[PDB]
């Protein structure tokens, strides 16, 4: 089974260096090519380069004179490293291995954000019905993640257990901060039966919380 | 004599093959590109910047102005000039003069284009084409009239380095096995009705009214395979569906250096074969012309090189369904009018590296095909 | 570059029906025949996948309702018949010059029936209070079509400052639409006041769908 895995750094400073690997499994570096391509709102799909099996590097000549592909075949690794970075390489980055004469598997990519701007955590509330609504044929909950900064979080409910009726809201910057919310929809006979929590993760500090919906 | 008019044309496809003339009295030496897509014989005179020389009537004493110009349009290039007669020899076919019409070019615009190395054309078809009209006599019309020569002409292309016009018929030494025969569906062009083509053995899945919706036509006077957008897009379609293309890898990494190959490494074994189905002169039957990737991905570099670039040899078309050098480099073809039909079989010079780059088979059945395919 | 431009930007094809899609390059793409240009589809949070190799070949394991034409600069990429699977944009990309290059996509739209939000009112948890904040969120969810318009009213009187709203994409199963809004304000201004609005005005009704609570009844 082919897989491709980013490991980057989830806000990195301007000026200063991007340096992202990509660990491979079910594929050989020694047969295959392994291509970088980043995805972004402003500029949308770019293909920056590629490393062979050989050795050899092929680059986008837009980022030619700060880019660098290497690769380590004895450790299944690609790596990628940009120096003087600009606030639009704020993007997505994946490696994706080469296939015939285009790219077939995708690693999930990893979100990279340039900004001089400090790393904080977002608080986790809990959205229980309104005190003393009608207890109806069903029932809506919702956690709300504020005040975040940068992207991404990741939001699961009961562990990733309940995904049944989940909506999870893309996070919206406002005065330089994040907020996304998500709602999760379960019958009477399931909540408050039942117990149902939103965990949070935010990467770039390192923390995890969990947040039980009670009643009001 | 048909012995003599072996070899008697040079150049290859990409610019023309030609036929060396002489004209007028004393012979002013001109070279004419064969054009079985026409039927007026013009030559440059006046000077043009792709041209050696041109033909002055002015010096020859047996020139006469028959007092009135003409206009000839093409697919791309188009001339107007003067409407004489005056004798020609053909030096490499027949040393007796005959006395032919000639329009002497003093204006053109995408005609004489660079890299070419005629000055002048030799209208092959039927008089229903010649301007200004059918009543302008057409060069072999005058030359079956007066040297008492069979209606018939055949054609071999060697530039798979010249090939050879035989005018009055066919010439044993520049074929093996069969002739197959398509009957000539109007006299205009030399339109034939294909009635399938077919992609490495996969046929295309056109109605066979596709291949002819305009006309289908033998063309010495084309570069390439032309074919009508629908049927471009069907080929190229199965082309890709039957090609086996190397994957990108090191030094390897964008389509287009495709083209070039070294270390005596060529694309051919990559590519399938393409197929044309033509009905026989017996209805129920048809045969089979077909080109190897040898004859559409064509080398295209001066000698003196250990690499080689190719360029692919079909083209899409508005209109017509043009049978080009592309395809006529692969057979002898022959120009029957004296009975109504084309025949085409394997040239010999049609070889690289002692293997075949063609290939003529049948009978095939045409039970399964409408009985006519023109519409 | 070779540039390739897609339209339209945006279509919206109902179930069982036919789509099709427009790449244009800006130089042809072709040499020996093959067209260097492929699709791929891209689902909301997920990497593209490539669907097309060649312009034409269509990758083992997709599916054939899938199909891709062209020649020179002209490609089309036809999905027929359309499932609620297919909500996605989808890329051209060429490789027949360097550097590789993607068009700017096209978002396919499922136009399914048309369906009123199901609308859920939130007031601040006590956690936020505790830090002197207020947010109030209404989920509006599972509708279709995306326009929808959200307005706050506090104690009857509309409120357009501190309003943060986001859309979902286009669901994969029932090809609806969800949006949150969040209303945020001081602790100080929410214990001011006792009703809390959000109305939605949806193209299903004339009238707006109306959810409200009053504060420590």
């Amino acid at each position: 089974q082919v897989q491709l895995k980013e490991s980057g750094p989830v806000l990195v400073a301007p000026s200063q260096s991007l340096f992202i690997s990509c660990t491979v499994s079910g594929f050989s570096l020694t047969r295959y090519g392994v291509h970088w391509v980043r995805q972004s709102p402003g500029k949308g799909l770019e293909w920056l380069g590629v490393i062979w099996a050989g050795g050899t590097t092929n680059y986008n000549s837009a980022f030619m004179s700060r880019l660098t592909i290497s690769k380590d075949n004895s450790k299944s690794q690609v790596f990628l490293k940009m120096n003087s970075l600009q606030t639009d390489d704020t993007a997505i980055y994946y490696c994706v291995k080469a296939y015939r004469n285009a790219m077939d598997y995708w690693g999930q990519g990893t979100s990279v954000t340039v900004s001089s701007a400090k790393t904080t955590a977002p608080s986790v509330y809990p959205l229980a019905p309104v005190c003393g609504d009608t207890s109806g044929s069903s029932v809506t909950l919702g956690c709300l993640v504020k005040g975040y900064f940068p992207e991404p979080v990741t939001l699961t409910w009961n562990s990733g257990s309940l995904s049944s009726g989940v909506h999870t809201f893309p996070a919206v910057l406002q005065s330089d901060l994040y907020t996304l919310s998500s709602s999760v929809t379960v019958t009477s006979s399931t909540w408050p039966s039942q117990s149902i929590t939103c965990n949070v993760a935010h990467p770039a500090s390192s923390t995890k919380v969990d947040k039980k919906i009670e009643p009001r | 004599n048909f012995l003599a008019m072996v070899d008697n044309l040079q150049g290859d496809s990409g610019r023309g093959y030609y036929l060396e003339m002489l004209i007028g009295t004393p012979p002013q030496k001109l070279q004419i590109l064969v054009d079985t897509g026409s039927s007026n014989f013009a030559v440059a005179g006046t000077p043009h910047s792709y041209i050696d020389t041109y033909f002055d009537t002015e010096r020859s004493s047996t020139y006469r102005s028959k007092g009135f110009d003409v206009t000839v349009k093409y697919t791309q290039g188009s001339w107007t000039g003067f409407v004489g007669e005056d004798l020609v020899t053909i030096p490499k076919g027949f040393n007796t003069s005959f006395l032919v019409n000639i329009a002497t070019i003093f204006e053109s615009e995408n005609f004489f284009l660079p890299g070419i190395k005629w000055n002048g054309i030799l209208g092959l078809a039927y008089a229903t084409l010649a301007k200004p009209s059918s009543s302008l006599e057409t060069f072999f019309d005058s030359l079956v009239t007066q040297a008492n020569i069979p209606n018939v002409f055949s054609m071999q292309m060697c530039g798979a380095n010249g090939g050879s016009l035989v005018l009055g018929g066919i010439e044993p030494s520049l074929y093996k096995g069969d002739i197959w025969y398509t009957p000539i569906k109007e006299e205009w062009y030399y339109q034939i009705e294909i009635l399938k083509l077919e992609i490495g053995g996969q046929s295309l899945n056109l109605d066979c009214r596709e291949y002819n919706a305009d006309k289908a036509i033998v063309d010495s006077g084309t570069t390439l395979l032309r074919l009508p957008q629908k049927v471009f897009d069907a080929v190229v379609e199965a082309v890709a569906r039957a090609s086996l293309i190397p994957e990108f890898s090191d030094g390897f990494w964008t389509g287009s250096q495709l083209a070039c190959w070294t270390n005596s490494e060529t694309p051919w074994s990559y590519f399938p074969k393409i197929s044309i189905y033509l009905r026989d002169e017996n209805s129920s039957r048809s045969f089979r012309i077909t080109i190897l990737p040898q004859l559409y991905i064509q080398p295209m570099m001066g000698a003196g090189l250990n690499y080689e670039c190719y360029r692919f040899g079909i083209s899409p078309s508005t209109n017509a369904l043009v049978i080009g050098a592309t395809v006529m480099e692969g057979f002898y073809v022959i120009f029957d009018r004296a009975q109504k039909r084309v025949g085409f079989a394997a040239s010999p010079c049609a070889e690289i590296a002692g293997a075949a780059v063609s290939e003529i088979s049948g009978p095939f059945s045409t039970e399964d095909v409408a009985s006519n395919c023109v519409p | 570059n070779i540039v390739l431009s897609q339209s339209p930007g945006s279509l919206a094809v109902s179930l069982g029906q036919r789509a099709t899609i427009s790449c244009r390059a800006s130089k042809s793409v072709d040499t020996y025949g093959h067209s260097f240009i492929h699709w791929y589809q891209q689902k909301p949070g997920q990497p593209p996948n490539l669907l097309i190799h060649l312009a034409s070949n269509l990758e083992s394991g997709v599916p054939a309702r899938f199909s891709g034409r062209g020649s020179g600069t002209d490609f089309t990429l036809t999905i027929d018949p359309v499932e609620a699977d297919d909500a996605a944009t989808y890329y051209c990309q060429q490789n027949n010059e360097d550097p590789w290059t993607f068009g700017g996509g096209t978002k396919l739209e499922i136009k399914r029936a048309d369906a009123a939000p199901t609308v859920s009112i939130f007031p601040p948890s006590s956690e936020q209070l505790t830090s002197g904040g207020a947010s109030v969120v209404c989920f509006l969810n599972n509708f279709y079509p995306k326009d929808i318009n959200v307005k706050w009213k506090i104690d009857g009187s509309e409120r357009q400052n501190g309003v943060l709203n986001s859309w979902t994409d286009q669901d994969s199963k029932d090809s609806t639409y969800s949006m949150s809004s969040t209303l945020t304000l001081t602790k100080d201004e929410y214990e001011r006041h006792n009703s809390y609005t959000c109305e939605a005005t949806h193209k299903t009704s004339t009238s707006p769908i109306v959810k409200s609570f009053n504060r420590n009844e």
